[PDB]
């Protein structure tokens, strides 16, 4: 049959629930701050023809150039619909091997968080003395958001 | 309908005669139902008696306007940019000669595409594009060529909001059915948010991106496709960086500033479009007010408020169903939409907006008549649909005894009036010049009404005119010049290729025109006035609601009883307004170039397209085709083998078309019927005709086409007249 | 909410496709194969270097003589006896319908079961690469796109260009 | 900063003055028209104390009050209070 698209009050929260969390581990440069010494920035059109921001920045770069840039984001976005399709249910993705009984070993389940199931029941000493878990992550990413032109430039910082 | 209605089938109503109204188009076969189906195709009697959906059509049925708006500008901005002249003509302007379109050498054609500009073949333009473009805080052809698929994405997708209505489950009431807000947003931010953002993209960029083009370069030796961003240092020529000021405020000194705007006025010397200095200034001015404007409110309370004595009881109430009614609120609307357009068609001519238009004559009267034929095809409109209010919309008669009831109370009254106010004017606004013709035909000018003869003395002058241009010393400010070069007061020196605005004199010869406008404004508006307010009850008949505002005629009876009705006071009320603008293009015209445009050289001897011809000669209505119609219009009949040759070439046709007009407007209608079966019969015998029985024109449908060619006819046939005599020699 | 959408030759389609498609082989596997270096090379004189000219079009005159007839036997009896009027069984005729071709005629029939049967097996084989076939050459006739686009030098037509690293064409491969 | 920081106070200064001028003209409202000077309910003089803008515009003619001298022609006499 014809895919589908359920709209109701608030499906657009769901996803755009989710939309942000992706995006406040896609905030990147201080949730991983070893990502960019210096790497938030692209490094746009800098040819060897010419230049980048302009005075820039400028003591954007060395480089992880390319091309096959469109190829990911599509090619792994043809993963992320199928996490949506696959486990639509009806299992049988252990296709294992037509022979060999020697095949019990599993790895896991249904994973999230510690695996299979959580683990290694056996625990609490000392580590020690729904939504919050995303809040705080777009006060993690629109705040890079005018860091990008975070900047008075002709003056600076009136406050010091 | 009946088919399945239910529940019980996706499956679509593709193949089952009929639909709409319900001895239906019938299973027995017929022809005028091929008319009906695209006439009246949209219109609300039928579909559902319960509003609803309407307003759930109406607003996706719209979209597809902007999406098309959309399809459309994007041909014109793709069109005028890889099929070039923009980037040849505007480091040549003054020079070039515009083009956009170009035929393809197929059969004939090849005339039509003659030599426009920076070096190439083509069909000129008089639609003021490469103008609007000076704008491009940039430059470059493949550019445009952004701004245009640009274009195509609003549209599919701002045509995929259509689907995203009507054919998704819609909306509801409420939505709409509340009104509450709907100015509240509209104004304040768009209106306001457009104009503002306007604003933010016509300094930063355009001002400065044809502050130093008006004198030289090549583009790209200017203006890059980024350079203006931070670097608010090439802002510096075009004022400070703010230097001490922050946001506003007064604790701020000028020993020597006052940011950019620094008010203007009149002129560039080297691009009479105005001054830019001043065009931020003004949409900036503007949106404030809208910003600030569009926070009201929520709606009677203001209306349900202020009464009186013989004033408006119904007032208060003006209208629960103006939440309610559509029909009602576009044709209020459309008065001032339209209204609001013909405004335009002055405030243009008299004080150009864009840089080099004046110059350009053509490509901005074009303009000036264009609009000015919306700005009337919208009003007469803007009645047709209040009659189709005043005949039905509501369910009942819940909207009582009010300022309406009230107007209708007068009615043999209002329009009692109106009336001797027309034939007062035509006695005074049109045999006027008929003395003229027969007292300088019987010829004794002593005794005329020439701008010199009847006592005027050679003086106009003292009135309003020359207390505008001359105003900058009131509570006015100043700022060299005026508001509008063409007041009384001061000034000359306007442009270096050929002229722009000047004075513009008047007296008589301007005196009586602006006369015989007055007497065409208002029978036009008789005819629509009593049209619309007669609509559903009269004492001709009063049993006259009872269709719809249609209806042929009621009946041989009564004496006459014909045309009454009011789609045909919207039939012959176009008739007029055809005349009303098309008498108001033959006013500026004529002036515009017998005196205005014309022309400089040494000692600035100005040598009009016509040194003033006018002067006592259009007081003679002979003159109008002495001096109009015979005199121009020599260049539409000389058209031929050329490069424009299509006007003339048009000319013949249109000017044909009109002249077919004539034969839907001017008969019968079982005669066309009387004559169809004699073809029938003949038909019959090969055995060749009555599957689906031929029928001749809906008596009104009849007059559909009437009108309807007397107009793109009667005028397409001047738009040829026209451009022909503003392209080559003025 | 679905398209209404169609059909029914929605049975047609798919037979033409049999069609495109296992004649995308003839193609598909006589290029590559080729042969690159045989030993090598490709020289064909013998009918063809000196006789003045070989084909062309007379070419294609022989060439679909035979194609001309056997195109047109193919799907003009596929199958379809009864071949005349004149009310509905929908294909748009089957107006051969109910009678396949004839009440006790000939041998219109192939195989015993009072049918056509070419037995109950065989969805196998051709269900699979087949209807593949159609899929398969969706893309290496995408690459028909790919493989020569970019007119090797020799030629840039209407000069945008429009910017400028390196060549492209066909062999196998990528500089990537 | 700058003379700008005095600028900020300054702009505080508008801002304020206007907001706090405006609770009071709104506040006992759907009124329209009508006052005291008009019909009947009446206490007459001019009178005394009602605030928001006077005291607000006092203000803004004030404030030029201490930056006064300070910023004109700078600095003359010899302490024009006596005092040591
Ligand atoms: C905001 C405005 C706008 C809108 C949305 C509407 C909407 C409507 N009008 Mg309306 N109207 C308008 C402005 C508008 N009007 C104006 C300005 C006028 C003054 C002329 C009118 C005069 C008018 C009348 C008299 C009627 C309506 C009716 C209607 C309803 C019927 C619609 C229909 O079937 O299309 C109609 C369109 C066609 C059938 C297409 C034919 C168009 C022809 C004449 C071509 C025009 C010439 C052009 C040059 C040809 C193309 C080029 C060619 C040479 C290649 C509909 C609700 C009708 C009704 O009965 O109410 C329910 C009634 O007929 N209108
Ligand atoms: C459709 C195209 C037209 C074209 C050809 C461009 C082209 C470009 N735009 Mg652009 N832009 C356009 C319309 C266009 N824009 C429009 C209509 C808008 C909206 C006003 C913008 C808003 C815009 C922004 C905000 C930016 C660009 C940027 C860019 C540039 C990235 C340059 C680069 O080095 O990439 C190749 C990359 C290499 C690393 C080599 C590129 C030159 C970016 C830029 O210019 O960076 C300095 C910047 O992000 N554009
Ligand atoms: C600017 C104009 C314009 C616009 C935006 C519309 C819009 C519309 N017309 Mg319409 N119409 C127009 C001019 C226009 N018309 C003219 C000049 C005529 C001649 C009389 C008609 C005669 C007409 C009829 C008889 C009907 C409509 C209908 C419609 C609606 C149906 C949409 C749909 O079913 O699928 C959209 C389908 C496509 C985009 C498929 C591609 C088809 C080609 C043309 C592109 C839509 C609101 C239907 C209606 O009542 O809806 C309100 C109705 O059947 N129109
Ligand atoms: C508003 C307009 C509409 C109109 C009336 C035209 C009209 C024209 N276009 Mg056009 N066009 C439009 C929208 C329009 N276009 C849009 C939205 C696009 C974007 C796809 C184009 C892209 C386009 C191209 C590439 C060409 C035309 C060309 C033409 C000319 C021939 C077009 C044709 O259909 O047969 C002919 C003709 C003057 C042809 C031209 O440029 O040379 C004459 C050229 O073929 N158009
Ligand atoms: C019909 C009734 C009622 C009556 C009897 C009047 C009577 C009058 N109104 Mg009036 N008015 C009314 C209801 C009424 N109004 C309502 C309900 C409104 C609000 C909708 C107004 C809004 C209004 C305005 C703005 C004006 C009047 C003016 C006037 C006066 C005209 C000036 C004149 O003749 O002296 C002049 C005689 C000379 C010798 C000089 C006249 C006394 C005019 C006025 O104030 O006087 C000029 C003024 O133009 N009225
Ligand atoms: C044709 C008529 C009518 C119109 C449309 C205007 C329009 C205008 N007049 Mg004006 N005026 C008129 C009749 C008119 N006047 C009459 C009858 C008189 C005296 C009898 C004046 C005496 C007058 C003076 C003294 C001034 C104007 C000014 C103006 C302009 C400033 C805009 C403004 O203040 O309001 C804004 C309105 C809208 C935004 C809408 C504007 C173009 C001012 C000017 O332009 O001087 C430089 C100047 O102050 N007028
Ligand atoms: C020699 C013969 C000539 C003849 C008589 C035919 C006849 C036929 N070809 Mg065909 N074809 C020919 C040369 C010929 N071809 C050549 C030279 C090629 C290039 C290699 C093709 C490539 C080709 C393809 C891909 C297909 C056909 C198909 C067909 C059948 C339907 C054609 C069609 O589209 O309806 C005409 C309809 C119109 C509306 C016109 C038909 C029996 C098709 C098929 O299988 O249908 C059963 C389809 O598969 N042909
Ligand atoms: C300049 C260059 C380059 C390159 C390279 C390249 C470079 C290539 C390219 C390719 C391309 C592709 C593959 C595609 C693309 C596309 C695009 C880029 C687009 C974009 C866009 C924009 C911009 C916006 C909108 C969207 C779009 C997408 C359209 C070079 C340089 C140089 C020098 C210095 C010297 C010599 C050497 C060299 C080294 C050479
Ligand atoms: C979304 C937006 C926007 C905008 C802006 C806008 C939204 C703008 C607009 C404007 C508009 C305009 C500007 C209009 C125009 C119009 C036109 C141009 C038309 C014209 C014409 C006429 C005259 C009539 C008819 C015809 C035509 C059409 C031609 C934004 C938003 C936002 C947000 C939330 C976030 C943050 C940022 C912001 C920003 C704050
Ligand atoms: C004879 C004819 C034609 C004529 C024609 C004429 C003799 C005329 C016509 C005309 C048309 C028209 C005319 C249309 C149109 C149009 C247009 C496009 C317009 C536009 C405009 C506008 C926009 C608005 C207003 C203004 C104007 C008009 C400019 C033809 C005939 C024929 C024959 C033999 C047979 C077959 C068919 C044919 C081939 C067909
Ligand atoms: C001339 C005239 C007619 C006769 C006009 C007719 C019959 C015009 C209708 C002709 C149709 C449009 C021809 C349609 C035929 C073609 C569409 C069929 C072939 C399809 C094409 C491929 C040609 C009236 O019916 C009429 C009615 C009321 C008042 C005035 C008049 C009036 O003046
Ligand atoms: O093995 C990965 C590769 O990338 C490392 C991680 O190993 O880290 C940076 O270097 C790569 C280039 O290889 C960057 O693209 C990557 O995204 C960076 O984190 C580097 O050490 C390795 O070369």
């Amino acid at each position: 049959s014809d895919p589908e698209g359920t709209g109701g009050f608030i499906e657009p929260k769901w996803l755009a629930y989710g939309e942000i969390i992706n995006g406040r581990y896609a905030m990147l440069g201080a949730v991983g701050a070893i990502a960019p010494e210096i790497l938030g920035k692209a490094g746009l059109i800098p040819q060897e023809t010419a230049l980048p921001w302009f005075r820039t920045g400028f003591i954007n770069y060395w480089a992880d150039s390319y091309t096959l840039f469109v190829f990911e984001m599509a090619l792994m976005g043809f993963a992320e619909h199928r996490r949506f399709q696959d486990w639509a249910k009806p299992g049988s993705m252990g296709k294992q091997y037509f022979l060999g009984l020697e095949k019990g070993l599993g790895g896991s389940g249904e994973p999230a968080y510690p695996g299979g199931p959580f683990f290694n029941p056996l625990g609490f000493g000392k580590d020690e003395k729904l939504k919050e878990v995303k809040n705080g992550r777009l006060a993690m990413l629109a705040i890079l958001g005018y860091f990008v032109q975070a900047l008075v430039t002709g003056v600076g910082p009136y406050q010091n | 309908l009946v088919d399945r209605d239910p529940i019980k089938t996706s499956f679509e109503q593709w193949a089952k005669p009929g639909h709409f109204s319900r001895t239906i188009a019938k299973g027995p076969d017929t022809t005028t139902w091929i008319w009906n189906l695209h006439a009246d195709a949209h219109d609300f009697d039928s579909h559902t008696s319960d509003l609803e959906e309407i307003s759930r059509k109406v607003f996706s049925a719209h979209f597809g306007q902007l999406s098309i708006i959309f399809l459309w500008l994007s041909g014109m901005y793709f069109h005028g940019a890889r099929f070039s002249n923009y980037e040849a003509w505007l480091n040549d302007p003054t020079h070039i000669g515009p083009s956009a379109q170009v035929v393809w050498p197929i059969v004939g054609q090849e005339i039509l595409n003659g030599d426009v500009g920076g070096g190439f073949r083509g069909i000129q333009i008089t639609s003021g594009f490469f103008q609007i473009w000076r704008a491009s805080g940039i430059t470059s052809e493949l550019q445009l060529y952004c701004t245009a698929i640009g274009a195509l994405v609003f549209a599919g997708l701002m045509l995929f909001a259509g689907w995203f209505h009507y054919h998704k489950a819609a909306p509801k009431l409420a939505w709409f059915q509340d009104v509450e807000s709907m100015l509240n947003h509209h104004l304040a931010g768009l209106l306001g948010l457009g104009s503002l953002s306007w604003a933010r993209h016509q300094v930063h960029v355009s001002l400065p991106i044809n502050q130093f083009l008006n004198a030289g370069v090549d583009p790209k030796e200017i203006p890059l496709p980024h350079e203006f961003i931070l670097n608010r240092d090439l802002l510096a020529q075009l004022y400070p960086s703010f230097a001490e000021g922050a946001t506003p405020f007064f604790t701020l000194n000028w020993s020597k500033y006052a940011d950019f705007l620094t008010f203007r006025g009149g002129l560039d010397p080297l691009t009479g479009g105005l001054w830019l200095t001043d065009i931020a200034h003004h949409h900036l001015a503007i949106a404030i007010l809208f910003l600030i404007a569009g926070h009201m409110y929520r709606i009677k309370d203001i209306l349900e408020a202020h009464k009186g004595p013989f004033t408006g009881q119904g007032h208060k109430g003006l209208y629960e169903i103006l939440t309610t009614s559509w029909h009602a609120q576009l044709s209020i609307n459309l008065a001032m939409l339209g209204s609001l357009t013909i405004v335009v068609a002055q405030h243009m001519y008299s004080m150009p907006p864009y840089p080099y238009l004046a110059t350009d004559y053509a490509t901005q009267l074009s303009l000036f008549t264009h609009h000015m034929w919306i700005g009337g095809f919208l009003i007469v409109g803007a009645a047709a649909h209040a009659a189709i209010f005043m005949v039905r919309d509501y369910d009942p008669t819940t909207r009582y005894n009010d300022l309406l009831d009230r107007v209708l109370r007068h009615r043999d009254a209002i329009i009692s009036h109106l009336n001797w106010v027309c034939i007062f004017l035509g006695f005074h606004s049109f045999g006027l010049y008929i003395h003229n013709d027969t007292m300088s035909a019987l010829g004794r000018p002593q005794d005329m009404f020439s701008d010199t003869a009847i006592q005027l003395q050679p003086v106009f002058a003292q009135w309003i005119q020359n207390t505008h241009a001359l105003a900058p010393g009131t509570t006015a400010p100043g700022a060299t010049a005026s508001t509008s070069l063409t007041w009384g007061g001061g000034d000359l020196v306007a442009v270096g290729n050929k002229v722009a605005l000047l004075p513009i004199p008047l007296g008589t010869a301007d005196f009586l025109v602006h006369h015989i406008h007055a007497f065409t404004i208002h029978v036009t508006v008789l005819i629509l006035l009593k049209g619309v307010l007669f609509a559903r009850s009269s004492r001709l008949i009063p049993d006259k609601a009872n269709l719809g505002f249609r209806f042929p005629c009621d009946g041989p009876g009564r004496g006459g009883t014909c045309q009454v009705s009011a789609w045909d006071h919207v039939f012959l009320g176009l008739f007029w307004m055809y005349n009303s603008i098309s008498v108001v293009i033959f006013h500026f015209s004529w002036k515009m170039q017998s005196d205005v445009w014309g022309t400089i050289n040494d000692q600035g001897v100005v040598t009009h397209i016509t040194a003033g011809n006018f002067a006592q000669s259009s007081i003679t209505i002979n003159g109008w085709l002495r001096d109009f119609l015979w005199a121009q219009a020599s260049q539409v009949i000389q058209s031929y083998g050329s490069s424009l040759s299509a006007y003339g070439l048009f000319f013949l046709g249109a000017h044909f078309v009109w002249a077919f007009s004539l034969m839907f407007l001017f008969s019968g209608r079982g005669y066309w019927q009387e004559l169809i079966e004699s073809i029938v019969w003949a038909h019959n015998k090969l055995k060749v005709a009555p599957a689906t029985q031929p029928r001749a024109l809906s008596i009104v449908q009849g007059r559909a086409v009437g009108v309807t060619h007397y107009l793109l006819g009667g005028i397409a046939t001047t738009w040829a007249f026209f451009l022909a005599r503003i392209i080559a020699v003025g | 909410s679905d398209p209404e959408s169609l059909r029914w030759n929605v049975q047609a389609e798919l037979v033409h496709s049999r069609w495109a498609m296992l004649g995308a082989a003839g193609i598909f596997i006589p290029e590559f194969l080729t042969k690159l270096g045989i030993l090598n090379t490709p020289s064909w004189y013998t009918a063809g270097e000196q006789e003045y000219f070989t084909d062309t079009t007379t070419l294609f005159i022989v060439e679909l003589v035979f194609i001309g007839w056997a195109e047109g036997r193919r799907w003009a009896d596929i199958l379809n006896p009864g071949c005349v009027n004149t009310d509905p069984i929908f294909p748009n005729n089957k107006l051969t319908g109910t009678d396949v071709g004839y009440p006790g005629g000939l041998w219109f029939d192939p195989l015993g079961w009072g049918s056509a049967s070419p037995q109950k097996l065989k969805e196998l084989r051709t269900k699979e690469i087949k209807n593949g076939r159609l899929a398969m050459l969706a893309v290496m006739g995408a690459w028909f796109q790919h493989i020569y686009t970019g007119t090797g030098p020799i030629d840039n037509l209407f000069a945008a260009h429009l910017a400028d690293p390196h060549a492209t064409i066909f062999a196998a491969f990528t500089p990537k | 900063d700058y003379i700008g920081s005095s600028t900020n106070l300054i702009m505080v200064t508008t801002t304020t003055l206007m907001l706090f001028a405006g609770r009071f003209g709104l506040a006992p409202s759907a009124n329209r028209k009508a006052t005291a000077g008009l019909k009947l309910e009446a206490r007459e003089s001019g009178i005394q104390t009602g605030d928001p803008a006077g005291f607000t515009l006092a203000d803004t003619l004030a404030c030029g009050a201490v930056g006064h001298i300070m910023g004109v022609g700078i600095v003359l006499g010899l302490k024009n209070t006596g005092v040591l």
